[PDB]
């Protein structure tokens, strides 16, 4: 049981002498075990799924089991084999040697929105480096993020690990978490979410990377075909009520195709809206300034209804038309986390461009932007586009989400996670995270 | 956009009396290993085969140990034997279990030095080309024979091994696993009882029917899908009745199984399937039947007009499944001159459900001798697990686990599903 | 028993006690709860009985039974119903 600082220390020297020992393992040994966690993470998916559901109150079971899934088997697939222990590469002509070795002790913070997926996803590859971790459950989503933790760790118990290398917060509290934060003997802190905690790790005076994500932006020209770039849209925005990292945050309608893509918007589940509602729900997704979480992965019909409002109960998403302004202060300029939705209308393709921009530098963080338009006949444009924008992930014609028909929509992707920054200030380009983040290299010359 | 396919093992030898003629042309191959059941071992059937390669001289061995599953155990003891023997030549005999376990231990005798689990995680499903694996047969090689009407096994590059510690299922699916020869006789499979007869029909039936409908069919699977399902409809009831004093309806049915193997090798299988495997898993149910008593639920579960609630992609490759449906009864002569499509589809499943009361199967699942004390307490974890098992699958709308239980509640009561 | 009892006041007691004491160990009560169709049951108890009858049952049975007997039993008994008169 961990609730205090002194049982805090306590099970910090404890993990501390266990990481000692572990990173002295072989390679051929520690591969068995990382098939072993990984098989066993990846079997056990939906009572996690369900627990991670009751547990937050919201959410799809589903998607969180099908994450799960793609979590597990692809990062057990990109990091198979890897040579991580002894020496690396060698110059015996120049008798230069370099090898690696681990950083240590590294702490975890987990977001309500993805409790179980995160965790899993870094206890592997903390695993895989040997190294260890201690994580900083949210207070909402935490019995399942702990009792994933003690899966995996039994999974790798009998498999000849260490009497444990993860630890966890037991009923976080922000003490703690700044206790652990500012403790000694951590090597390495990993916060996702919130920007409010990412900015305060940064601000730690220790190595800290945060995996966050802006606004996130979508140009239609008029040479674009309207029916694909609408259903796209949908189903990525529909996809767990608008809870996945760089979901689309408003959308950059050019003016000839407006009012047509608008009332294509009516022909479906997208409930438009132009009216005092507008403000019923611009109070209610900036209560406090800072993004009112009663919102949170919550049904159209429910955050229409807690606006004031009824809707009828088979749309999906809320469409914001009150947006000709172009600011901070905009409610749907921030991120919504829900399904909900404001567009733009847009003059031509460069007004589009320069509000694009104008989205961009909002988020803070350069990480994915959308543009909907006609391929082949337009690759100035793509060009052009490309280069007015300064994000990670740039996709045309394609849905900012993970799964289509048959393998992966797109395939060759990363999820929207795992794309982190050292940096916060601006057009800090979320970068993804490895192992050579995570393993420190020496050489030798003779 | 994305790729597509069609790859099939190079060689069939498939009649009444082929097997002789079929083996005759394994002249100059020296070394042998023969895997089979204990059952088929003491029946006179073995002893047929090992005394046609005599009559060339092989050096010879049959493994009659495996039971209905793979055990990852019994898979490596035959793997060791084997590889103590190191034939050239495999052979594999009977329905399921005896083939895909030789494909293992085949394939860990083809590279005895890596291990089990790296291989099972790997490899779990296509269009997942990432990346490659290891060379298989270079010293050992794969001929097949089937003896149950109403699997694809023999064709497939697919295997499932299960735990004997836990009871997990890893599957295991990518191409080269596809046998170079198969045979296909029927003199073994005359006197073969009903109604396992109608279970194997059935298997079979559920996989052309969900082949046809798949996400993943292409251009090239619905021909023999649709051909196999025409020609189940006039010599099922006959091989039903009547065998083997009709020593035309069954040969032909099993051809049918092989047309339907040949055909979802390619468009692979639906959630039904895997929920049959799962329910026949815990209740010690045959396979055949389980999935037969759902299918009912399953199509009404499918057929609907535009409900876009976890559908994707939905307007690029897959226009309807009513449509499906409706093209394939009246393809089947299964519909009025003058009809639309929804009349068409309900006849097209009383013309199953008539069908399957023809074959002697209860009508649900406590009608097959199930308490529903056990059925609602493993239900909710039953659905939950069928949600992931591969189904994934090329099911065209997305399903969630709430329906999934509705579906089961029904199979397990009766009652046409609708709406 | 009470030591101030009756035969049949033991004997009920006897088979009560073998009646829950089987309850605890988990068994179905009525042959149809053990899961077995009922409607064939009824079709071939007929010829169950006469074989039942002489199926070395012959037997140290201190009263005969007679066909009629053994099918009031096996009916009672599937639907746990008291083979009572």
């Amino acid at each position: 049981p961990v609730t205090n600082l002194a049982e805090l220390d306590a099970l910090v020297a404890r993990v501390k002498a266990a990481q000692a020992e572990f990173a002295t393992f072989s390679q051929e040994q520690v591969d068995k075990i990382f098939r072993a966690a990984s098989l066993a993470a990846n079997q056990a998916r939906i009572p996690l799924a369900q627990m991670a559901v009751e547990e937050s109150g919201m959410g799809i079971v589903e998607d969180k089991v099908i994450k799960n899934h793609f979590a597990s088997e692809f990062i057990y697939n990109k990091y198979k084999d890897e040579k991580t222990c002894g020496i690396l590469e060698e110059d015996d002509n120049l008798g230069t040697m370099t090898i690696a070795e681990p950083v240590g002790i590294i702490c975890g913070i987990v977001p309500t929105t993805n409790p179980t997926s995160t965790a899993i996803f870094k206890s592997l590859i903390s695993l895989k480096t040997r190294n260890g971790i201690i994580f900083s459950p949210h207070p909402r989503a935490k019995n399942s993020t702990n009792a994933a933790a003690k899966l995996v760790l039994d999974a790798a118990i009998a498999a000849g690990a260490p009497k444990d290398i993860i630890g966890w917060i037991d009923q976080p509290s922000v003490e703690l978490s700044n206790a652990l934060m500012k403790h000694d003997g951590i090597a390495l802190i990993l916060a996702t979410g919130g920007p409010g905690m990412v900015k305060a790790a940064y601000s730690s005076g220790k190595p800290a990377i945060g995996v966050g994500a802006g606004n996130v932006p979508v140009v239609i020209d008029e040479t674009a075909d309207i029916k694909r770039a609408v259903a796209s849209i949908l189903m990525s925005k529909t996809f767990d009520n608008g809870v996945v990292c760089a979901s689309e945050q408003a959308a950059i309608v050019v003016s000839e195709v407006y009012d047509e893509v608008k009332e294509r918007f009516a022909t479906h589940k997208a409930h438009v809206l132009s009216k005092a509602d507008a403000d019923k729900v611009r109070k209610v997704l900036l209560i406090d300034g800072a993004l009112n979480a009663k919102i949170v992965g919550q049904p159209a019909a429910a955050i229409a209804e807690m606006a004031g409002v009824k809707v009828p109960a088979d749309t999906k998403v809320l469409v914001g038309e009150g947006l000709g302004k172009v600011s901070y202060d905009d409610e749907f300029a921030h991120e919504k986390l829900s399904p909900t939705l404001g567009l733009f209308r847009a003059d031509n393709f460069e007004d589009a461009v320069a509000q694009a921009v104008t989205m961009v530098e909002i988020g803070g963080i350069g990480h994915t932007s959308g543009l909907y338009t006609n391929q082949d006949v337009n690759a100035d444009r793509i060009r052009y586009f490309g280069d007015k924008l300064k994000t990670a992930r740039i996709l045309v014609n394609i849905p900012t989400t993970h799964g289509g028909i048959g393998d992966l929509y797109n395939f060759n992707v990363a999820p929207s996670l795992t794309l982190g920054c050292g940096s916060w200030g601006g057009n800090s380009i979320s970068e993804n995270v490895g192992p050579k983040h995570l393993i420190n290299k020496k050489t030798v010359a003779k | 956009e994305n790729m597509l396919w069609h790859k099939l093992p190079k060689s069939i030898y498939f009649r009444r009396g082929s097997l002789p003629i079929a083996l005759s042309d394994l002249e100059g191959k020296k070394r042998a290993f023969l895997v089979t059941d204990r059952f088929l071992f003491n029946n006179g059937y073995a002893d047929d085969v090992v005394a046609l390669l005599k009559a060339q001289g092989m050096e010879v061995q049959t493994f009659f140990e495996v039971e209905a599953d793979p055990t990852l155990s019994v898979v490596e003891k035959g793997a060791a034997a084997m590889q103590s023997f190191q034939p050239d030549v495999i052979l594999a005999l009977g329905g399921g279990s005896p083939m895909d376990a030789a494909k293992i231990m085949w394939v860990m005798y083809e590279h005895p030095d890596t291990h089990f689990e790296e291989l099972a995680m790997r490899f779990m499903d296509i269009r997942k080309r990432i990346y490659k694996f290891p060379k298989m047969g270079k010293k050992a090689e794969l001929v097949c024979i089937t003896t149950t009407s109403g699997t694809g096994s023999e064709v497939t590059p697919f295997a499932v091994v299960t735990d004997d510690k836990t009871g997990a299922k890893y599957p295991l699916a990518d191409y080269e696993l596809t046998p170079q020869m198969a045979i296909v006789d029927a003199n073994l499979v005359m006197n073969m009882p009903k109604s396992l007869t109608a279970f194997g029909g059935y298997d079979a039936v559920t996989h052309a029917l969900e082949a046809y409908v798949s996400v993943l069919a292409n251009e090239y699977s619905d021909g023999q899908a649709l051909q196999a399902l025409k020609m189940l409809k006039e010599y099922l009831p006959s091989s039903y009745a009547n065998g083997a004093k009709d020593p035309i309806a069954r040969e032909k049915v099993h051809n049918a199984a092989t047309i339907a193997g040949i055909a979802f090798a390619n468009a692979f299988l639906g959630v039904c399937h895997s929920m049959a495997h799962k329910i026949g898993a815990e209740f010690h149910l045959p396979h055949g039947l389980a999935n037969a008593l759902l299918i009912a639920n399953v199509v009404r579960y499918n057929a609907n007009d535009n409900p876009t609630k976890q559908t994707a992609f939905s307007q690029y490759d897959r226009p309807q499944a009513r449509r499906r449906y409706a093209e394939v009864a009246d393809h089947l002569g299964l519909s009025q001159p003058g009809d639309r499509t929804a009349q068409k589809i309900e006849r097209l499943l009383t013309w199953l459900d008539e069908l399957k009361v023809n074959l002697d199967i209860p009508k649900s699942i406590q009608a097959a001798g199930v308490a529903e004390a056990d059925f609602l307490a493993k239900v909710d974890e039953l659905a939950v697990e069928a949600f992931d098992d591969q189904c994934t699958g090329a099911n065209p709308r997305y399903p969630l686990i709430a329906e999934l239980k509705e579906v089961l509640l029904a199979s397990y009561y009766g009652k046409p599903f609708v709406e």
